């Protein structure tokens, strides 16, 4: 026999489990289970939510006549602000739901759990005697999730200006974001789209170049994928063929010939890209806005000549005038 | 509001006939040998 | 050594200094010179353009305000009466930078490349636990001395710029700081969420100078403690003692301090004043609201029971508790405490009678000047959002500091991830890859 | 005779290959690039929209474009020698002849590269999956720059080559078609983000399961280009991923095919989406929602906010975005949030 | 609703304590190499 | 073949330091004498409007498009 | 701005803050000069 | 590499020279635009 | 009527996750 | 009178140190 602690502590760190569950896991699992329950219940059977603090609720629940596309969990009230608002700081559950209560309840647990998941990846890699820094690559989507759900609220000063948990609500978020800050003329958002477009592109061409160089172990009635028998000691394509293909395509110096460099680069491109746009959202929370060019061309009469930036500014003005129900009078705002 | 009862039938057949197609294909080749 | 006989490419070159102490010492004492050089160079550069009758926040000064907070070169209300402290701070930093760099170039090229054979007190090893705790103890003591310098400035050498002083700020000497642990540790039990706030919620310089005494002496005692103590077993089983682990912990520390710093500089206005840096985030909204009320009141309109085009107030509203706060979208700010707004606040939020008759000139002009200068701007420094035209140019100093320290903190977090991973992997010994002959997974039961 | 000579002079090995495809690829590509570069530099758009879009007029690199033809041209190609400029180069530049010039010559440069990829693959003796994969950007190109203006009344609604002019396209599509709420665009966005997701993770996994074969910490120098022995532990990658996420690849051939499959299909589904808009068939509404918002005026969803916002985008961008209609709206019929 | 505050605090506290005690418990030798 | 072989041979310099300044000056003089304004027909920044036509020029027919724009340039707009 | 005596060195003061970035460039100059070890 | 029976000007020659003379001509023109008053 | 169709499809997708994880076809080295 | 003389000098100050150590061959 041995006592219950030693048994518990090697049950947790068991790397013979079907699914790992670390010391980061024992705190990951409840927070995410709770997040999942509150999302599934609130998307379906929530009451409507007063989000503008002037008594206009919004329905985001399927049961009050939404489909999948329009449904959402509707953010916390403008009256509640940046306050901590659990069930026991409300007078009744009725009015905790009325103030967008479940929104805070999903996101705190979810962000916490998503960081504990980042911890778990490192722990499993440490137990399997493999290299770290898959967890460094996970910090990119995670930092964007933080920026969107927690930083941008602190900065604008309420959790009403969060992003609702839904599709059309996400679209509403994008459209009001563009009107009030013009994110397309921010250079960082431009590096973010470059990283995603280039990431997708390098994925496609990597896939094609490797699958076109595969060796002949098959026949023309059985799929090509039964050439690999699992955990071969023989790499399953010939690098110099693909290299020789790419090397005639653009040129001899434009074609990698070290798979280790290729894969490092394959991992490096979008991750740097996503960092840059995540930070871009985070600086706009303090209201460092995209570049704005008003009238870059003026002639001798001293009369303006429009640019495409001006057509975009007209649209921005359109959206922004619609996102202000709070009065006709607003001179220098946000916030 | 409205629900469209031909739209109901539309999804019902859409999700049935290929799931049934795939379940038969998977079952007859596993029921044979070596 | 200095080619590919060391186990690092040129882009990891600085990592060849893990086992050479003198070369490493030269590298750091040379880099200290740069930090100091920029301090001095930048405040001289700022001062060469400084107009000393124009407020500091509308001209971009971000190093002169730190000196102004210490109440040097300023009169009452945060005006400049003389510009000499600025010049002398900058020029003496720029001069001392040379002395640091000289030691740099010497220890890097002329000095012994190993200090363990040279000296046995500047001789040190990352695996020798005792040396690290002793050096840590020294370093805690010079930080302890550093913490008491501010207390000296506060009590003896003309004090600090108090912005809570009567009739706008004035330099005031602390003559009684709190030495009461109850109040002091009470700040660390508060919730970080809005409304309450953590250590950021400081509202007076008595707590500031008092806490500086408190942290100073706990670190003098702890510094003395790590010279006279050897680390314990559970402490040794809780760690990796490697030259890189210390760096990982420290990166973790710096990333936490950056998150805390960017929270400070955005919200507080006791340690980052409103007369040397612009208004804060809520301060402009509250100002806009306050000056609107004041304007429309002179027409003889009823503003105290006025209902909106959605009801629920037009100028004033009820908070959840029932205090009279500002209406519209200024209903998410009522956690704002300003020096200029507080003489008007009754026993449960603002009292409309105090508004009618107890307006002092500096308050209504502070509110009116802060209205047209709210934290916004673009990355090519021109005021406002993307609808308005380029004709006014504003970027709060608050936003520069906030954005910079935020992105540097995020990058210092991911660096802590990296160096912790390297230190952990190198300790166990699979940081050069996975050994061919034997591998863990080939000796582990297959999942089904 | 002379044919097999022309053959082996082309198909010969050189610093950069040419081939039969070279004959189509190189002129067309070079003219299209060159056209865009002179168009962004000297050429106005003041006789068409009332814009300036060149360095000669004083615009920066973020606001230039080779702008579309005028609305009155219809779908005319506007040929230099044709009866809309009649052998005159200046008017041909003013009327937007460079847009079509660039568009057609770039359209043939794309076919040239596509053919070039086939030819080099047939020569080297590998399978041509890279050319099949390259049909997704041509699908997108001819669905957005050719089929979409040919479904409308002119080239004027097509995107102009330039960064800000594409931004205006994004806003236009959002405003008039509600483009994000159409499922083909949902599928395209997903396909593309999934491509980006697979990229980071595949690189990160291969680079963090590498074998020890070096002496330095850097493992970039432990590689020889030969395939004799494996370069990463696939078994370890599978065991890791099956435990942290639940499912894993255990077949390299399939992993790389999945990498090919996700973004190319995404772009194909989106190409079907934009040809659907060319007839003005556009997912814009759910009828159940209109009848409900009609019988109950205190119902709200985010979808209703999006339609009010779409009203704002259209009503405020239409005047200077469709000058050929000579629209004039009073200041009292523009939509306003505060009027609700 | 007052009982609810206390039992949520106790649950949270239980999990954070297992976590810290778990990381004090011999973690740098849980690796498959050099244990 | 490497740039090292190209960056050194005297014949490379004796052509290049002679051709490139002529091209640089040809490119400079092309805009500075205002010829780019006539060959592309782009307006100067005192010729976007006129004192009888204060609206944007717009083409509205496609076979007299030529004549329409020549009319706008003939009246000194 | 600066005391009237030092006013002569107004250009010298304007070129001070960009001296830090140069160190990082010099380190690459150095490395390429010794041919990258 | 480019052929070894050496035609007098090879294929590399036109490739570098269709991208040599326009960009020299262009960055001389774009530079002149900067000194237009406007 | 519409809500049932939705939740039935979501229910099918999470049951598929369970079956796909705990009743897979076991990948085994040769 | 020129003060542009030191802005001239201060940009070449760096590589001149390395240039001479590469003339005086040793310890680059
Ligand atoms: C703050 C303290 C600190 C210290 C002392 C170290 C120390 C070290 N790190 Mg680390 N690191 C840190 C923070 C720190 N790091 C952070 C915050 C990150 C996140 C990015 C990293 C990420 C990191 C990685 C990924 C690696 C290291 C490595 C190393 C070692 C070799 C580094 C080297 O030679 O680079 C020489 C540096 C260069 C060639 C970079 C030059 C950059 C240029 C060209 C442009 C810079 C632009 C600038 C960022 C933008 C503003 C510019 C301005 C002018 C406007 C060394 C022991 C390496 C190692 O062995 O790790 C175990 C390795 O692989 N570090
Ligand atoms: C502030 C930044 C910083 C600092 C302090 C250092 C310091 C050092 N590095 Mg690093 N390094 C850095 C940035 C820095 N590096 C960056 C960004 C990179 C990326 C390129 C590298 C890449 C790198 C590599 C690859 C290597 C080093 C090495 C070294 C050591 C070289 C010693 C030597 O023989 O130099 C000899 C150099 C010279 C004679 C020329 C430079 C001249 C100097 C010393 C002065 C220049 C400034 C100024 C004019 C002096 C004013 C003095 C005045 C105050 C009186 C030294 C301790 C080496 C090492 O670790 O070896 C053990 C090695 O191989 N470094
Ligand atoms: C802060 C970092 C630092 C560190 C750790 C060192 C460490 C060292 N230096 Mg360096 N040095 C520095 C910065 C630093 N130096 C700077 C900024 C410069 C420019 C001034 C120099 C220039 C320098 C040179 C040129 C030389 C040294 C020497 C020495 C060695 C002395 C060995 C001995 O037995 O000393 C015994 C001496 C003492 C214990 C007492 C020293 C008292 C002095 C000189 C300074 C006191 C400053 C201050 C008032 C202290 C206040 C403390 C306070 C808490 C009350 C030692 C390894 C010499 C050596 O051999 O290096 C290998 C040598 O040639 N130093
Ligand atoms: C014997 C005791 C002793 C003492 C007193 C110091 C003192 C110091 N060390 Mg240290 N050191 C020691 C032993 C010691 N060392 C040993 C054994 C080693 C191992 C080789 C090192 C290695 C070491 C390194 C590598 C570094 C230091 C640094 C520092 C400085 C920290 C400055 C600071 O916190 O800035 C914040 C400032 C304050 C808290 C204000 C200090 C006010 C006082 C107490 C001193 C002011 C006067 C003094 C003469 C220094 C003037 C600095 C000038 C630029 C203005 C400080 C001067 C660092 C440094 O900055 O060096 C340049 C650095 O990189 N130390
Ligand atoms: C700031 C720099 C610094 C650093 C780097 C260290 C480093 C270290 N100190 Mg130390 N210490 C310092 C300053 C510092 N000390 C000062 C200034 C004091 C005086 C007050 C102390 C008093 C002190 C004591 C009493 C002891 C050490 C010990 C140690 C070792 C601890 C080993 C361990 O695993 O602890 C891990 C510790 C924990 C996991 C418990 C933390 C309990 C607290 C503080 C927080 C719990 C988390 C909680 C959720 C945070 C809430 C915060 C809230 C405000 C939001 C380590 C070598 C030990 C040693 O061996 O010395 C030789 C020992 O007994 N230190
Ligand atoms: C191989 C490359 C190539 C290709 C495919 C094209 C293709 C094209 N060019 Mg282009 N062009 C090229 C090279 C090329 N060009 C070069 C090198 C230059 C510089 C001299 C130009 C300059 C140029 C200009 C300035 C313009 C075009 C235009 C066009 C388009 C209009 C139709 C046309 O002229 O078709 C090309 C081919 C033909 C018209 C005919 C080919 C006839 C053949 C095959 C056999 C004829 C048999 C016989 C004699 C018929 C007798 C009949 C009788 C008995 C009745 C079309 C897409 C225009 C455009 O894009 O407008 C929007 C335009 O403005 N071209
Ligand atoms: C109440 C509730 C919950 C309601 C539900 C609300 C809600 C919004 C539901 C969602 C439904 C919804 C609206 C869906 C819309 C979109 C939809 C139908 C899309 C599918 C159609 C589509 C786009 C088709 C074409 C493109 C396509 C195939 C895209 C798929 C993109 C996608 C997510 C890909 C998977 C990415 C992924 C996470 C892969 C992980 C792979 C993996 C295990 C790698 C690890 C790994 C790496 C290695 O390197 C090696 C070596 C090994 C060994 C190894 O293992
Ligand atoms: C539907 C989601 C379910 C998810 C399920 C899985 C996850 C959750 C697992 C745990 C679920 C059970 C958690 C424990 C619930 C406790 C019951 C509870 O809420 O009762 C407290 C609830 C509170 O009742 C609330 O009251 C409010 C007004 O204050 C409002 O009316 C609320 O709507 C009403 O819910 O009351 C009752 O249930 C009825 C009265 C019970 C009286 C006996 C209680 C015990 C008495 C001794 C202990 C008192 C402790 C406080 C005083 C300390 C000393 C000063
Ligand atoms: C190691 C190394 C490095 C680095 C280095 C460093 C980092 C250094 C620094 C150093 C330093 C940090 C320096 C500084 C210097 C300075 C000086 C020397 C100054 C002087 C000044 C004076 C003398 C003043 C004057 C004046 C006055 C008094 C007043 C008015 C104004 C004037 C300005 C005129 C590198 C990477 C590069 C390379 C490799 C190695
Ligand atoms: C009043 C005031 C003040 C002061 C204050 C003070 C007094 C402070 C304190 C401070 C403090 C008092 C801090 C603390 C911190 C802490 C931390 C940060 C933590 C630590 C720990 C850790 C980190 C751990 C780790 C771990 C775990 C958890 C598990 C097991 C294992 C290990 C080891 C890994 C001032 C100045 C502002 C002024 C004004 C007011
Ligand atoms: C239209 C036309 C045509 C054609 C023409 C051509 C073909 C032209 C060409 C032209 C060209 C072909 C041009 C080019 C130009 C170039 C440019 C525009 C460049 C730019 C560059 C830059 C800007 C740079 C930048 C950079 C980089 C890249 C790297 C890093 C650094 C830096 C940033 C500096 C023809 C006669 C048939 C017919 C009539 C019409
Ligand atoms: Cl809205
Ligand atoms: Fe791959
Ligand atoms: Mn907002």
């Amino acid at each position: 026999s041995a006592n219950l602690w030693e048994r518990f502590c090697n049950w947790v760190t068991s790397t013979d489990n079907r699914l790992y569950v670390g010391w980061f896991g024992v705190i990951m699992i409840p927070t995410l289970l709770a997040a999942t329950i509150c999302f599934v219940i609130a998307f379906i059977a929530a009451p409507p939510v007063d989000i503008d603090g002037i008594r206009e609720p919004v329905s985001g629940s399927l049961l009050y006549g939404n489909n999948i596309i329009t449904g959402a969990v509707v953010p916390s009230s403008n009256a509640i602000g940046l306050h901590f608002y659990p069930i026991w700081e409300a007078a009744s559950l009725d009015e905790w739901l009325y103030n967008g209560g479940p929104y805070q309840l999903i996101i705190f647990h979810f962000l916490l759990g998503a960081s504990c998941y980042m911890g778990r990846q490192w722990e499993l890699s440490y137990r399997l005697g493999m290299r770290p820094w898959i967890c460094v690559a996970y910090s990119a989507p995670l930092a964007s999730a933080f920026a969107v759900f927690l930083i941008y609220p602190i900065g604008q000063g309420s959790f009403s200006d969060g992003m609702p948990l839904g599709i059309s609500g996400t679209f509403n978020f994008m459209i009001v974001f563009q009107a009030e800050h013009n994110i397309l003329m921010h250079p960082f958002h431009q590096l973010g789209v470059a990283g995603v477009f280039g990431g997708a592109l390098f994925c496609a061409m990597h896939g094609s170049l490797v699958t076109s160089s595969l060796i002949r172990e098959t026949t023309e009635t059985e799929s090509a994928n039964y050439g690999y028998k699992f955990g071969q000691e023989e790499e399953t394509y010939n690098i110099v063929a693909a290299h020789g293909y790419f090397g005639r395509l653009i040129f001899q110096y434009a074609s990698f010939n070290n798979s280790r460099s290729l894969h490092f680069f394959l991992a490096a491109w979008p991750v740097v890209g996503v960092w840059f746009t995540a930070l871009g959202i985070s600086t706009m929370a303090f209201n460092l806005n995209g570049f704005n060019f008003n009238h870059s061309v003026i002639d001798a009469k001293g009369n303006v000549i429009n640019t495409w930036a001006d057509i975009i500014n007209r649209a921005n003005l359109g959206m922004e005038v619609m996102h202000e129900r709070n009065a006709h009078n607003f001179p220098l705002d946000l916030a | 509001m409205e629900v469209n009862q031909l739209g109901l039938i539309a999804t019902a057949l859409f999700v049935l006939v290929p799931s049934v197609f795939l379940i038969i294909l998977y079952v007859q080749t596993e029921s044979q040998q070596k | 050594r200095d080619q590919e006989s060391s186990g690092f490419a040129w882009w990891a070159g600085n990592a060849r200094l893990i086992n050479l102490s003198g070369k490493l010492l030269g590298a750091h004492v040379a880099h200290a010179g740069l930090i100091v050089f920029w301090a001095g160079a930048m405040t001289l550069f700022e001062l060469a353009h400084f107009i000393p009758e124009k407020p500091m926040y509308e001209q971009g000064l971000i190093l002169i305000p730190h000196i102004a907070t210490l109440g040097w070169g300023v009169g009452p209300g945060g005006e400049v009466v003389d510009t000499f402290p600025f010049f002398v701070v900058g020029v003496v930093h720029l001069i001392s930078s040379a002395v640091l760099g000289f030691g740099g170039v010497y220890h890097a090229i002329r000095g012994p490349e190993t200090l363990e054979e040279y000296s046995s007190f500047f001789g040190y090893d990352w695996k020798d636990k005792n040396k690290m705790t002793t050096i840590l103890g020294f370093h805690l003591i010079v930080l302890g001395i550093g913490a008491l310098l501010l207390v000296a400035k506060a009590m003896f050498f003309g004090g600090l710029y108090d912005t809570w002083a009567p009739g706008g700020g004035d330099v005031r000497v602390i003559t009684n700081p709190t030495l009461d642990p109850r109040v002091i540790f009470g700040y660390l039990l508060k919730s970080p969420f809005g409304g309450e706030g953590w250590i950021v919620s400081v509202n007076n310089l008595e707590d500031v100078v008092g806490g500086h005494i408190w942290i100073g002496l706990i670190c003098i005692a702890g510094g003395i403690w790590h010279i006279l103590t050897t680390p314990f077993g559970w402490a040794r089983r809780a760690f990796i003692w490697s030259g890189e682990a210390y760096l990982s912990y420290s990166l973790g520390a710096l990333s936490m301090m950056g998150f805390i710093a960017t929270c400070f500089v955005w919200f507080n206005n006791t340690v980052y004043p409103s007369e040397f840096y612009g208004p804060t985030g809520p301060e402009a909204s509250q100002a806009q609201a306050m000056t609107f009320l004041i304007r429309d009141q002179k027409l003889g309109a009823n503003v105290g029971s006025a209902q909106g085009p959605t009801g629920l107030g037009k100028y004033l509203m009820r908070s959840p508790t029932g205090e009279i706060i500002f209406g519209g979208e200024t209903m998410r700010f009522w956690d704002f405490r300003g020096p200029w707004l507080e003489p008007l606040r009754g026993p449960n939020g603002l009292d409309l009678n105090k508004i009618k008759n107890d307006i002092q000139p500096w308050q209504e002009r502070r509110a009116a000047e802060y209205m047209t200068h709210a934290p916004l701007g673009s990355l090519n420094s021109v005021g406002g959002v993307a609808t308005e035209i380029n004709s006014v140019n504003f970027v709060s100093p608050r936003s520069w500091l906030a954005t910079s320290h935020f992105v540097l903190a995020f990058f210092f977090l991911v660096g802590h991830l990296w160096h912790a991973g390297r230190a952990r992997a190198a300790a166990a010994g699979f940081e050069k890859g996975i050994d061919r002959e034997s591998e863990p997974v080939l000796s582990m039961p297959s999942l089904d | 005779g002379w044919f097999d000579i022309l053959d082996d002079w082309l198909k010969r090995d050189r610093f950069v290959f040419v081939g039969w495809s070279g004959i189509l690829l190189f002129p067309c590509a070079y003219l299209a690039l060159g056209g865009w570069l002179t168009g962004t530099t000297f050429v106005t758009s003041w006789y068409t929209h009332g814009l300036a879009s060149s360095y000669l007029e004083g615009c920066n690199f973020l606001t230039v474009a080779v702008s579309t033809p005028a609305n009155s041209m219809g779908h005319s190609l506007l040929l230099l020698w044709g009866p809309e400029a009649q052998g005159d180069f200046t008017r041909w530049c003013q009327l937007g002849g460079l847009w079509t010039f660039i568009a057609l010559h770039g359209a043939f440069g794309l076919i040239g590269f596509m053919l070039r990829q086939f030819e080099i693959a047939r020569l080297v003796g590998v399978r041509p999956y890279n050319a099949i994969a390259f049909s997704a950007p041509i699908a997108v190109f001819v669905s957005v720059f050719l089929i979409y203006p040919l479904g409308q009344s002119s080239w004027f609604f097509a995107p102009s080559f330039g960064v800000a002019a594409i931004f205006r396209f994004l806003l236009f599509f959002q405003g008039f078609h509600n483009w994000t709420l159409n499922p083909f665009h949902m599928m395209g966005v997903a396909g593309v983000l999934g491509g980006a997701l697979l990229c980071a993770i595949h690189g990160a996994t291969v680079e963090n399961t590498l074998f020890q074969d070096g002496e330095g910490a850097s493992t970039f120098r432990a590689f020889n280009p030969t395939q004799a022995e494996e370069t990463y532990s696939m078994v370890t990658a599978n065991r890791f991923w099956s435990q942290i996420f639940g499912i894993a690849f255990s077949n390299k051939r399939w992993l790389h095919f999945f990498m090919l499959f996700v973004p190319v299909t995404g772009l194909w589904m989106s190409a079907i989406g934009v040809v659907g808009l060319a007839l003005n068939l556009r997912s814009y509404d759910f009828i159940s929602q209109e009848i409900r918002a009609a019988e109950d005026p205190e119902f709200e969803t985010f979808y209703t906010k999006n339609l009010l916002l779409n009203e704002g985008i259209r009503a405020w961008m239409a005047p200077q975005d469709q000058p050929h209609e000579n629209f004039v709206f009073p200041e009292e019929v523009l939509p306003r949030g505060n009027a609700l | 609703m007052e009982t609810l505050k206390i039992t949520v605090y106790i649950v949270v506290t239980f999990f954070v304590l297992l976590f810290v005690f778990g990381f004090l418990s011999g973690d740098p030798a849980r690796n498959p190499k050099r244990k | 073949r490497p740039f090292s072989d190209i960056i050194t041979s005297v014949r490379y310099w004796v052509i290049h330091s002679i051709t490139i300044p002529a091209l640089f000056i040809a490119g400079w003089l092309f805009v500075s004498t205002g010829l780019a304004y006539d060959v592309f027909g782009t307006p100067r920044p005192d010729s976007y409007y006129a004192q009888e036509q204060r609206s944007i020029p717009l083409v509205t027919d496609r076979f007299e498009a030529k004549q329409q724009v020549e009319t706008f340039l003939e009246q000194l707009k | 701005k600066l005391p009237e005596a030092y006013a002569i060195f107004d250009p010298l003061v304007d070129v001070l803050p960009v001296i830090p970035v140069l160190f990082l460039a010099l380190a690459f100059v150095w490395q390429a000069a010794v041919g990258f070890r | 590499q480019e052929p070894v029976s050496y035609p007098i000007f090879t294929v590399r020659w036109v490739a570098v020279h269709t991208l040599a003379v326009p960009t020299i001509f262009f960055l001389g023109a774009i530079a002149a635009m900067q000194f237009i008053q406007r | 009527m519409e809500t049932i169709t939705y939740v039935f499809i979501f229910a099918c997708i999470i049951a598929l996750f369970f079956f796909a994880i705990f009743f897979r076809e076991p990948p085994r080295i040769t | 009178i020129a003060q542009l003389t030191m802005i001239a000098m201060i940009g070449i100050a760096g590589p001149m140190i390395i240039f001479l150590l590469a003339v005086r061959r040793g310890n680059l």
